[PDB]
């Protein structure tokens, strides 16, 4: 599909069983999801953005379906103001920027 | 690393 | 052009007659550049991200050449972690996400 940028590029994604809306973010190296009680082992991490850094939990090899396109990789969970899909997963679904 | 999300002006 | 996301989508831009490198960010509503001088009047503003909010200077109707394409719009200047080209200007150059 082709997503214009008039509005925030939010799409439906499937992860850990749940369905949620997330922002396709080309300005994010990693994928960050709003707090959710995912099972499994994790490693502490610190990710930064405008305003500063936040502490998050890093889960690896987590399946994430993006707008029907299947992917699997590292997912960060923490106090982010929005569910964010970063390049680590966007590359897996063949997402590109075009103009 | 860096997750540059940016909201609306405030 | 078509830009893949295996690396950060950085491009060169022309602003205020100067050249700079900026990141094509679909996860940013606005455009924010590191501290610099820009002609005209500005208004104090605030914008938030993953780490919270920061204070910026808001310049309106500023011409910005992005990777060869012309845009003229709002440009925020402040302590951003990196030069960011947001949707306000990405839409002007006809930029879309595709997969």
């Amino acid at each position: 599909p082709q997503i214009t940028l008039w509005k925030r590029p939010l799409v439906t994604i499937r992860i850990g069983g749940q369905l949620k809306e997330a922002l396709l973010n080309t300005g994010a190296d990693d994928t960050v999801l709003e707090e959710m009680n995912l099972p499994g082992k994790w490693k502490p991490k610190m990710i930064g953005g405008i305003g500063g850094f936040i502490k998050v939990r890093q889960y690896d090899q987590i399946p994430v379906e993006i707008c029907g396109h299947k992917a699997i990789g590292t997912v960060l969970v923490g106090p982010t103001p929005a569910n964010i899909i970063g390049r680590n997963l966007l590359t897996q679904i063949g997402c590109t920027l075009n103009f | 690393r860096q997750v540059n999300f940016l909201g609306k002006i405030n």
